[PDB]
């Protein structure tokens, strides 16, 4: 019997564990490095194992 | 070749209409006479030629999303235009 | 505090002369829909953009 699913059709890893990619710019006229910072800023949500 | 049964007056909705989610059952994107995108839970499971024999959810008249289920979650404004492909 | 203005690069821009232009059509898609997307965006990237 047949039943329909929603899984992933594409998993990549990182050093032996699981993971997802992003592709960031920074803010037109803006550095580098300030786009990095305000990128890990918004790490301090993700849940506990992330 | 023998023949099982006629459904009188039965809904076909294409494959670009009836998209499925995490759950395992089946959704459809319709618009209204108010203009808004609205999401009602589509029961699909027979493939004829290539559309959905639909049995449930969907009645004569509603209109349903073909081209743009990317751009377009439910709740926005849209206007509509026939579609491109079948 | 000129030097404290502008941004930092890492490369400047450069007229390379290619352009990629990856598209990916709603989930649970055949390969003829992305054919309809893909040679539409071709006849128009040839036929007005001569």
């Amino acid at each position: 019997t047949g039943k329909w699913e929603y899984g992933s059709p594409k998993l990549e890893r990182y050093n032996g564990v699981p993971a997802m990619e992003i592709l960031g710019e920074p803010a037109p006229g803006l550095s580098s490095g300030d786009a990095m910072a305000a990128v890990e800023e918004i790490v301090k949500q993700l849940p506990k194992g992330v | 070749q023998l023949q099982e049964g006629v459904k009188q007056k039965a809904i076909l909705a294409p494959q670009q209409g009836v998209t499925r989610d995490l759950k395992g059952q089946a959704t459809a994107l319709v618009v209204n006479a108010q203009n808004k995108v609205e999401l009602r839970v589509i029961k699909a499971d027979r493939v004829i030629g290539d559309k959905w024999l639909v049995t449930e959810g969907l009645n004569a008249g509603d209109k349903i999303i073909t081209e743009g289920l990317q751009f377009v979650q439910p709740g926005v404004e849209v206007k509509t235009v026939p579609a491109k492909n079948v | 505090w000129m030097f404290t203005r502008i941004p930092t690069a890492f490369l400047p821009d450069e007229d390379q002369g290619v352009l990629f232009a990856q598209v990916q059509t709603p989930p649970g898609s055949s390969a003829e829909r992305t054919q309809v997307v893909v040679d539409s965006m071709r006849e128009y990237l040839l036929e007005k953009e001569s």
